[PDB]
């Protein structure tokens, strides 16, 4: 347990032969929903993506039920490829800016979403179809506004009380939004819920629902790869190897390792001690 | 199992300083912590949340950062009015710091006295109890001599002393003295020396029956 | 707004069961999303978080105070109380009831104290109880400032106001010391212009909870 394991990195990680996609500000799910300092990783692809302890969201407050979940999932695909689709929101008003998601100096919102406000102080009960007519899993990216005071509800949507539901052949998805004044993030107390919703070849997503709706823009494409995330502050150079580490890229010549257990790739197997 | 350390104990420094309180933490507790302001007599106040977003009563002055374990609370230009204790709370633990109350530093002091005889209401019930003030002295340290007939006492007085109120940031003092009816109409010159920096010499004020 | 008062005994003898309870205005006190939590001030220790309660009823306590907290909720009255059993020495201080909302979104923290209670103190001390005796103190008024206020003696020293609230600015009130007879006493003092005396009443305005005892003296040249 001494010469045949691996105890020591280079202190980076090698951005061969692992597509690496390095997060900086970002998180996964801040380039995901359109996070405007997040603009840059719009449609790039990834083999191991690292995101960065200083991350940050610098949009409009969000919050993720299974947010492990979502973050493995597109984490797993290892693409952002997103298709924007005409759902036609006949009725309504759409892009919904905030005064806290700034981008080029103006108010903005999530690249990927479509925040619906009432119209002529209308708002009617929402029903869109839209098939998955393609050979390929799609991901639609949708979300729910929390209003903190009815006062806003009212003057939002014009309706006291909305509901969200979001339907498949498999799946249905049902959301009622919360009024609640609430701790202010970036001088915003209310929120938003983001949820997810996947269609199969030959499946229709159906959204049936008034709108304290955050609606998606289009769709994700979804593939099937080892593609994973990573947490990690270690920087990036210009290298080759096989195995990465949280603390950096190591050789896999040991049979084993006490660097981390997390790992990626054809990595040793992790001892508990030396 | 969550510890929390909260550095210093107690400072000081002038208007318009920069004062940094530090919150250190055991573990790992990620972007994740809030700061609050309770001042003296008053309920806490929710200044920050989750380390660095402020709330509905801040004066933009405020400002907090930090991830991980090491957290800070600066106040960018300290003024009078944010005299109080802060304190750092920590979620899954809902442990409270041990507390950093901070003032201002002080201008150079001003003590006014004042002297108060027993009322007539309260000799008739067989105690005399006299008391002196002192009103918006600064700093803290001040000595108050009771002299009955001139001479010195000590062991029967008592005396509170104020926070800031945070406008002039200034103390006061106040010193009561206990006797029972039958000491106090034994004698009659009752005086009260204030030893003090900002006063050249001890102050006294007195007055006789 | 969401006011939050706690009502309850100012002393409690040791060895008994402590019990307050933090009546909520303005709103509902059941929430789909929210905690109701108690928390105890001493000097020299800060805060200490006590417990924490769901509408539903969900409970967990600090491991701190071994079980000897127990919270409930009515919502018949908006109201939810604090019951802390074999009450010693080291458990006089002073007790807050607090709205606080949980959030966890992704931080998996989110513990937050969102509007706080005024405030009642608790003593258990275990003696008896005995209203206090309000003596004025009389100005100097030679006439360019003078100086007045109110002298208190013989658990907790209430409400010192000047003439219902009118007179305010300049009012240093004393916290009490604590007598070898076991009485507190303190002063409320204010400083007024040394040429407003003889057509300007003040009156001082003390109303002791823990003894039914409210007074008004005129402090008077
Ligand atoms: C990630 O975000 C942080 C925080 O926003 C970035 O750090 C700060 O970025 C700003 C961007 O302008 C820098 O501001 C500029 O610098 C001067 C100070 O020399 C500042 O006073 C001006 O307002 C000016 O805009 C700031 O210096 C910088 N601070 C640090 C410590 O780096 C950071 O650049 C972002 N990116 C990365 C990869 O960290
Ligand atoms: C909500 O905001 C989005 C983003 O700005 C809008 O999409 C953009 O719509 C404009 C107007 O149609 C597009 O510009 C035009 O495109 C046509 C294409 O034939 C071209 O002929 C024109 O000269 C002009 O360039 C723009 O391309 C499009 N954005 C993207 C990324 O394609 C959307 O229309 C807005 N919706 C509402 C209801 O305001």
């Amino acid at each position: 347990a001494t010469e045949l394991v691996q105890n020591s990195s280079i202190g980076e990680i090698c951005d061969s032969p692992h597509q690496i996609l390095d997060g900086e500000n970002c998180t996964l799910i801040d380039a995901l929903l359109g996070d405007p300092q997040c603009d840059g990783f719009q449609n790039k692809k990834w083999d191991l993506f690292v995101e960065r302890s200083k991350a940050y969201s610098n949009c409009y407050p969000y919050d993720v039920p299974d947010y492990a979940s979502l973050r493995s999932l597109v984490a797993s695909s290892g693409t952002l490829e997103f298709n924007n689709e005409s759902f036609n929101w006949n009725g309504v008003t759409q892009n919904g800016t905030s005064s806290a998601c700034i981008r080029r100096s103006n108010n903005s919102f999530f690249s990927r979403l479509n925040w619906l406000t009432h119209l002529n102080f209308k708002y009617p009960a929402l029903n869109v179809t839209m098939p998955n007519n393609e050979q390929f899993d799609k991901l639609y990216i949708w979300g729910v506004h929390h209003p903190v005071t009815d006062k806003d509800q009212i003057f939002l949507y014009a309706q006291p009380s909305g509901r969200i539901t979001v339907s498949t052949k498999r799946s249905q998805q049902a959301v009622i939004p919360n009024i609640g004044f609430r701790p202010r993030i970036r001088n915003i107390p209310s929120r938003i819920s983001i949820y997810w919703t996947i269609v199969k070849p030959g499946d229709i997503l159906l959204i049936n629902s008034t709108g304290n709706l955050i609606a998606p823009r289009g769709y994700f494409k979804i593939r099937s790869g080892k593609s994973s995330i990573m947490r990690s502050d270690a920087p990036i150079g210009k290298c080759k190897s096989e195995c990465i580490t949280p603390n950096g890229s190591i050789p896999n010549d040991k049979p084993f390792q006490n660097v981390n257990r997390i790992t990626y790739g054809a990595c040793p197997r992790y001892v508990k001690q030396s | 199992d969550i510890r929390v350390t909260q550095s210093p104990s107690s400072l000081s420094a002038s208007v318009g300083d920069r004062v940094t309180i530090t919150c250190r933490a055991s573990q790992s507790i990620s972007r994740s912590l809030n700061w609050y302001q309770q001042r003296p007599g008053k309920a806490p106040k929710f200044l920050i949340y989750a380390a660095s977003n402020l709330q509905s009563g801040v004066p933009s002055r405020f400002s907090g950062g930090g991830s991980g374990t090491d957290f800070t609370l600066t106040i960018s230009s300290l003024q009078p009015e944010d005299f109080a204790t802060y304190y750092c709370q920590e979620t899954y633990s809902r442990t409270f710091g041990q507390g950093t109350k901070a003032d201002i530093k002080r201008t150079v002091a001003a003590p006014s006295v004042f002297i108060f005889p027993p009322s007539d209401e309260q000799l008739k019930s067989g105690t005399a109890s006299v008391v002196c003030l002192l009103n918006n002295f600064y700093p803290r340290e001040a000595k108050v001599q009771w002299k009955v007939d001139n001479a010195l006492q000590s062991g029967n007085s008592q005396e509170s002393v104020t926070e800031q109120d945070s406008k002039d940031s200034t103390y006061s003092l106040s010193s009561t003295l206990t006797l029972s009816k039958a000491d106090y109409e034994k004698h009659k010159v009752y005086a009260c020396e204030v030893t003090h920096q900002g006063l050249s010499s001890p102050v006294t004020k007195s007055f006789n029956r | 707004q969401v006011q939050l008062q706690e009502s309850g005994p100012g002393l409690v003898k040791p060895s008994e069961s402590l019990s307050l309870t933090c009546s909520v205005s303005g709103g509902s006190v059941s929430s789909n999303l929210h905690y109701w939590s108690w928390i105890r001030q001493l000097p020299g220790k800060g805060l200490e978080w006590i417990g924490y309660i769901s509408y539903t009823g969900s409970t967990k306590y600090n491991p701190s105070l071994n079980g000897r907290v127990t919270l409930s909720i009515d919502a018949s009255k908006n109201q939810f109380s604090l019951e802390l059993s074999s009450v010693t020495a080291a458990d006089t201080a002073v007790y807050y009831c607090a709205r606080d909302f949980f959030e966890k979104l992704i931080a998996d923290d989110l513990n937050a104290f969102d509007i706080w209670g005024q405030g009642t103190m608790v003593t258990v001390s275990g003696a008896s109880t005995k209203g206090p005796s309000v003596f004025p103190l009389a100005p100097s008024s030679k006439s360019g400032t003078a100086a007045l206020g109110c002298l208190v003696k013989d658990p907790e020293p209430v409400t010192v106001s000047w003439n219902s609230g009118a007179l305010t600015s300049g009012v240093h009130t004393f916290p009490a010391v604590l007598q070898s007879s076991g009485l507190y006493s303190l002063s409320s003092v204010v400083t007024v212009p040394s040429s407003s005396l003889g057509t300007q009443t003040y009156i001082c305005n003390v109303n002791h909870k823990p003894s039914n005892t409210k007074v008004d003296k005129r402090v008077e040249p």
